[PDB]
RNA sequence: AGGACCGAACCGACUAAUGAAAAAUUAGCGGAUGACUUGUGGCUGGGGGUGAAAGGCCAAUCAAACCGGGAGAUAGCU
RNA sequence: GCUCGCCGGAAGACCAAGGGUUCCUGUCCAACGUUAAUCGGGGCAGGGUGAGUCGACCCCUAAGGCGAGGCCGAAAGGCGUAGUCGAUGGGAAACAGGUUAAUAUUCCUGUACUUGGUGUUACUGCGAAGGGGGGACGGAGAAGGCUAUGUUGGCCGGGCGACGGUUGUCCCGGUUUAAGCGUGUAGGCUGGUUUUCCAGGCAAAUCCGGAAAAUCAAGGCUGAGGCGUGAUGACGAGGCACUACGGUGCUGAAGCAACAAAUGCCCUGCUUCCAGGAAAAGCCUCUAAGCAUCAGGUAACAUCAAAUCGUACCCCAAACCGACACGGUGGUCAGGUAGAGAAUACCAAGGCGCUUGAGAGAACUCGGGUGAAGGAACUAGGCAAAAUGGUGCCGUAACUUCGGGAGAAGGCACGCUGAUAUGUAGGUGAGGUCCCUCGCGGAUGGAGCUGAAAUCAGUCGAAGAUACCAGCUGGCUGCAACUGUUUAUUAAAAACACAGCACUGUGCAAACACGAAAGUGGACGUAUACGGUGUGACGCCUCCCGGUGCCGGAAGGUUAAUU
């Protein structure tokens, strides 16, 4: 059966990647939040 | 010629094609193309704006001389053309100083006929001239509303206009749906009627040929839920409303002209 | 033309391994740990000036680092770069 | 020629019996040059989208997604 | 190790995506592995990924994204020009063999190619943000020419049979070889060459386009395959030396022909149809500003250059998506016998026996097999099973929109052997002989090779479409014309859609829709068009305006802000 995640890197780069998030504003406040709270892995980038 | 087609199988059975033999088997003139994508009757914003469209064949664009401004260099029909971008048929000419163009193609006109633009130009079919120079009570087609800007009137399959009369700077045009409008007598118009007229007695004959024209299905108000429509909902069939759009307008009867800047050139409303 | 200090950085160890053996001694081929930003033309003028010996050509490749685990807690190795550089006929190397 | 016919791939899911499986199995079944199917990328965003229309689908969630917040909502009820 | 069994259009091989060391070696067996485990995709250590020509990067663009100014918007921001990004598409170049425990079009061996500079001598109009060409394109169909590949014969090497026969019309194996360069064929497209002029191609143009005129019927472009070379090479069945039983080193015969043949190539072709079928660069060409006897261009030749990143391994799966060593997952490759076939059966190459076994042979459950007599009596319902099932030929009703219905129904023939005919009809096609504008040419010729279908005669069996495979049929009737679509996961239908019909709106800055707006869709469309509503092929058809809507009217009554 076909599932939900069907990974490719590319598409997920440019959907939640640093450069998309940095893009917009909402995106950047997601990343300070992030910066906030003491995440290690920022974003979804490698 | 309309060719009612042999029933071999449903879905043939009801198909009447239009068959000119006259067009153009070949490749179009390909520096008068031009790329035109599908939209899928969707906007910028990426909503879609009116139902019903989608898919279909990919077309060119052929480029379609409306303006119609090369006065006094005579050109000749090289040849008829499917356009699929239009019920009318375009004719590719050649004008003697070695230019070609795209034309919507008149009813008579066929290759080698001579064609021409321009105040002196003869009156007589696929000639173009400014409708102060047009005899009263002519058929036009392809006719400006505003000088200069391209023909705007009477471009599809079988239409026509009349000029009914000039009074002055202006001339009074019997445009197809029946309004009489008063036009700038500056405004060039094509002599005759546009071409490919026996357009409206085709058949598709299958739900297939609609699709391949771009048409995607159109789903009833009635048979929707009153979430979607103001039709919708009632157990078994119901309907009792007022027929309205999807955004529930009155759509029997009720009239949406409201371009006050315009209502002066209109002499008669269509009926 | 390369900068002295630059190739001396260039070129980090030689490379001791059964195959590399095999390079040295069948097809007269060097394999060297190099810098990771080291390109090979580097390499090559790095090998002649401090190794004194003619480059018929470099082939580099980078090695990614292993995933290991010391007790309860991962950890990846660093990348590194191999080069294995083939010196011209008749040239042996100390 | 054909939204033509019989039929593998491929797409589906009418009948049947039966956790390996949060919808599968085996046996049959429908379509199979088209209003077909499929890969890659793109666009449409929540009273919003999309919908050959079933209130279907929108990340195992839908008569109004999910996440966080107002928030210790309010609870003549247990 | 020897048997056995299973897959073989896959359960084999090679990739993409995704994973990210799972690859290989040594070593260890606590945990992990549904049991044991000496084994492992487990633990620990070490090793392993080599590119000018493969892919990315790079040049070019599509959908779309971002977007200087700009337009618009309380703010945030929205849209969008110039531009700039964006592959899933276009753009230079490599093949064969050998090698590692683990990489290879990347290493080595051989033999190639490309486009850049730089320098040269030789020549002499070069030059773009511009012009033109080209690139550059659909579906279906039909062949014909080919090759991949296979079969048989020849050839070469080996064999003479654990049991009757087997020195022959006998048995087993092999019989392979690239890109490149040269040739320019089957075939496809187009008339060429020169001269003159011209409101066209934002300016110019010697280019393109258009007009004339002259003269020659062959000119050019394209093009699979073959042939030649590449190759006195490589590979080569197996023999022979060493042996850490893993292998290593030497050696090496023949290496042809015919027939069959793709869904691959010629073919981005041809024919045809309507639904009328990307873009931009590279590439070719034309000139402008310019420069002017300099640069630049093409000419060969020399030299230098091609960086960077990826390259292990899995990839229909125990490594990816499914919490698991548990259904899903795009592309490429496609041997044999039978067969229409990529179906099916048995096999090859290759890969596996699915990580608990051992017994027993109760009830009951699951999945199968057979069944006296009866044959739907079962049951809500013939649910399920059983049955039908192929090719050819004969034959086939009502009704019909004249196409259908129809594979209607129903029947007959079917194996093997011989003969017709030591293998026919056909297909293919070598020598020889003749012609010739000389070649991959044309004629004639028929050797050899291949080869159905039929008829007649015999013959075996209970049964010849013998297995697998493979329609059940007919009669009346409701609904929906039809093919389609639908509740992912209890509803596939009579529901939705549909061609068709009607009403209605809409004159273009269209109605309408998404947007505080700018704008965008509608549409680069223009009433034979577009929107909305209902109805739903085709046929025969299809009173009431009092109520509620809509349309038109505006005499009077009533009536807002304002005053």
């Amino acid at each position: 059966m076909k599932r939900t995640f069907q990974p490719s890197v590319l598409k997920r780069n440019r959907s939640h990647g640093f450069r998309a998030r940095m893009a917009t504003k909402n995106g950047r406040q997601v990343l300070a939040r992030r910066r906030a709270k003491g995440r290690a892995r920022l974003t979804v980038s490698k | 010629a309309v060719v009612k087609c042999k029933p071999t199988s449903p879905g043939r059975r009801h198909v009447v094609k239009v068959v000119n033999p006259e067009l153009h088997k070949g490749k179009p003139f390909a520096p008068l193309l031009e790329k035109n994508s599908k939209s899928g009757g969707r906007n910028n914003n990426g909503r879609i704006t009116t139902r019903h469209i989608g898919g279909g064949h990919k077309q060119a664009y052929r480029i379609v001389d409306f303006k119609r401004n090369k006065d006094g260099i005579p050109a000749v029909v090289e040849r008829l053309e499917y356009d699929p971008n239009r019920s009318a048929n375009i004719a590719l000419v050649l004008y003697k100083d070695g230019e070609r163009r795209y034309i919507l193609a008149p009813k008579g006109l066929k290759a080698g006929d001579q064609i021409q633009s321009g105040v002196d130009a003869a009156i007589k079919p696929g000639n173009t001239l400014p409708m102060r120079n047009i005899p009263v009570g002519s058929t036009v087609h392809n006719v400006e509303m505003k000088p200069g800007k391209g023909g705007q009137l009477a471009r599809s399959a079988g239409t026509y206009v009349q000029i009914v009369a000039r009074d002055g700077a202006y001339v009074t045009l019997r445009l197809r749906s029946g309004e009489m409008r008063k036009v700038e007598a500056d405004c060039r118009a094509t002599l005759g009627e546009v071409g490919n007229a026996e357009h409206m007695l085709r058949v598709l004959g299958k739900a297939g040929a609609a699709r391949w024209r771009g048409v995607r299905p159109t789903v009833r108000g009635t048979a929707m839920n009153p979430v979607d429509h103001p039709h919708g909902g009632g157990e078994g069939r119901n309907f009792g409303k007022h027929p309205v759009t999807p955004w529930g307008v009155q759509t029997k009867g009720k009239k949406t002209r409201s371009n006050k800047r315009t209502d002066k050139f209109i002499v008669r409303r269509r009926s | 033309m390369i900068r002295e200090e630059r190739l001396l950085k260039v070129l980090r160890a030689p490379h001791v391994s059964e195959k590399a053996s095999t390079a040295m001694e069948k097809s007269n081929t060097i394999v060297l740990k190099v810098a990771k930003d080291a390109t090979k033309a580097e390499i090559k003028a790095a090998v002649q000036k401090l190794f004194e010996v003619e480059v018929e050509v470099v082939n580099t490749l980078v090695v990614k680092g292993k995933v290991k685990r010391h007790g309860q807690r991962i950890g990846r190795r660093s990348d590194w770069k191999k080069a294995y550089v083939t010196l011209k006929e008749g040239q042996n190397l100390d």
